[PDB]
DNA sequence: AAAAATAAAAATGCAT
DNA sequence: ATGCATTTTTATTTTT
């Protein structure tokens, strides 16, 4: 006999995602500190 | 014997532990092939990738 | 161990965003100098 | 192997808001200098 | 008339 | 899961 299995794999990735998130925040935050000065 | 783990963060990996599955699955010197897994890969990524867009849209 | 895969990566074009709302920071601030100077 | 590339939109008014503002902008300035007529 | 040698059918085991 | 190779049992042909 030999262990001929097989396998299927399914996955993802976000961190890029995350990043892009986080950069946009503190766009919106500069923002923020803007108009509490107006 | 055909299972499913969360291998990984964001990772899901699908086996059939059966030994002699790939003999089935890929066919032999003796005999035809009678794939069963590929049809459901044709399946599983439309739904996947349709279901991760309406996350999205 | 033969192996299938899917492989799911997320985007999102902030770049686009980033410039909106910039422009709308550089925008204000032209009214506060009005007011004060 | 197979890999898919998902993307989120992301997107602002920025357009109208300038307009506006800017209108303001021309009010202050306008009736701020004509007062000390 | 007994029974050694043989091909065909059934059961156990391994092979992909 | 599907199949092939080896061992065992059997009915028939042949020799003694």
């Amino acid at each position: 006999m030999t262990e001929y299995k097989i396998k299927a794999t399914i996955e993802a990735s976000v961190a890029k995602f995350k990043r892009q998130i986080d950069s946009a925040v503190k766009s919106v935050q500069r923002f923020k500190r803007v108009a509490d000065q107006t | 014997n055909i299972r499913y783990k969360k291998t990984g963060d964001l990772q899901y990996t699908i086996t059939s532990h059966a030994a002699y599955s790939g003999f089935l699955e890929f066919g032999t010197r003796y005999m035809e092939a009678e794939p069963f897994m590929w049809p459901v890969y044709e399946v599983i990524r439309k739904s996947t990738v349709e279901e991760l867009k309406a996350l999205f849209e």
